[PDB]
């Protein structure tokens, strides 16, 4: 609080193995702390379709694709005679 | 039952359910026969998301 | 906050500035508190 | 004939497809340039194919789709991506910005991104 | 009497359902889940 | 949402149904000697 | 972008929806 930088000395220069700098960390590290885990994505077709069945909606989603249906539907009816 | 694949799904689900909400803000927003209420409730929760 | 946030990255500093009237360690406070996530989380609880 | 009309859902989903698609890389360069049908694929233009209506399309008398989605490949159908959604699979990649940004696109791109 | 490969799992039990064929049934459908979940267990799925 | 994570437990669709529950309380059950089953809960005939 | 497309129901070459097919197609053909 006072005092506390009367005779200063310079620090004269580091050498750094690695791991001791900065920008030093991946993205394989471990995370040791650091509480948030990453997970592996349930791609499997039956887990699949359970997730297919459970995933929210989207209004936009709905629409196209009533109206998707609708305009295959009419194409696929009028090729056939 | 198997709880290593729950989890999993549980998981996975969250990470659609983001991203279809982030979908629905980016309509609200390219639409412009919205109100301004909806599309500036819709940008910030896009900043959010 | 949030566009501030959006514009520098974790500079708290110009956030801060951004916001204004506010100091950098409470904006840090208000960002961390955000509930983003919880909507898509299992329970309330 | 018959008349088939593209929607104003199906151009907006379009349009949506390709902020996100940009909105991702918007940073690498060669990837993005400076100046700015037994898939899911659509036409994004009215089919009988009137040539104003793919040279607008294009841009943003008839002749078969067919042709249109051989000479230019992703460029015409609704969600284009480069490699795939093509008909011809050099250095050319996937993630390029191959449709041409209109002025609202960019004034959206400026609001979502306001380090740009 | 040659092998037939046994189509559908129950299809004994939908003619004439008794005890002994319903254990049968039982049997053979957990240890077919058992062996599955095993393999799953321990190791893991081909990604 | 009553049930809160036997909403994420796998199943095989539309074919060949397994019951990890009902024969999980049939097994549990099938221990305990019917008539102090009978007089534990009122739902037993 | 590519789990979505994965679980494209519309489009009849997407995984699920061969998976979805086959699978009504053998549970009513066993019974």
């Amino acid at each position: 609080l006072i005092n506390y930088q009367v005779d200063s000395k310079l620090l004269p220069k580091n050498i750094e193995p690695p791991l001791t700098s900065q920008y030093s960390t991946r993205h394989d590290a471990p995370r040791g702390l650091f509480p948030f885990e990453s997970y592996k994505p349930s791609v499997q077709l039956p887990d699949m379709a359970k997730l297919k069945k459970m995933m929210n909606t989207s209004d936009s989603e709905s629409t196209l694709y009533k109206y998707l249906k609708e305009s295959k539907r009419k194409y696929d009816e009028i090729t056939h005679p | 039952i198997d709880t290593h694949t729950a989890t999993d799904i549980y998981q996975t689900l969250i990470a659609l359910n983001l991203d279809t909400t982030v979908n629905d803000c980016l309509d609200k927003l390219l639409n412009d026969e919205c109100t301004e209420s909806t599309r500036e409730n819709a940008l910030y929760d896009y900043y959010a998301l | 906050l949030l566009k501030g946030i959006q514009e520098f990255g974790a500079d708290w500093y110009k956030v801060a500035k951004n916001v204004g009237n506010k100091s950098p360690e409470q904006c840090i406070l208000r960002f961390l508190q955000l509930p983003i996530e919880d909507k898509f989380l299992y329970g309330d609880g | 004939g018959a008349v088939f009309i593209v929607p104003k859902i199906l151009i907006r989903e379009h349009e949506r497809v390709i902020l996100k698609q940009i909105l991702q890389i918007l940073d690498q360069d060669e990837l993005v340039q400076p100046p700015l049908l037994f898939g899911g694929r659509h036409y994004l233009f009215n089919t009988f194919t009137a040539h104003m209506g793919v040279l607008l399309v294009l841009l943003q008398k008839y002749i078969t789709a067919r042709s249109a989605f051989v000479e230019f490949g992703a460029s015409v159908i609704a969600g284009g991506q480069r490699i795939v959604d093509d008909y011809w699979e050099q250095n050319l990649s996937s993630h390029q910005r191959v449709f041409k940004l209109s002025t609202n696109l960019i004034s959206k791109i400026s609001l979502l991104r306001p380090s740009f | 009497p040659p092998e037939t490969k046994l189509p559908y799992p129950t299809y004994w039990s939908d003619k004439k359902a008794d005890t002994d064929t319903l254990l049968y049934e039982q049997i053979i459908q957990r240890d077919k889940i058992n062996k599955y979940s095993l393999i799953r267990e321990t190791n893991g799925y081909d990604p | 949402n009553g049930l809160g994570p036997l909403k994420y437990a796998p199943h095989l669709p539309f074919s060949k149904s397994e019951n990890p529950v009902l024969s999980t309380i049939a097994f549990l059950v099938g221990l305990v000697n019917p008539k102090t089953v009978q007089s534990m809960t009122q739902r037993a005939i």
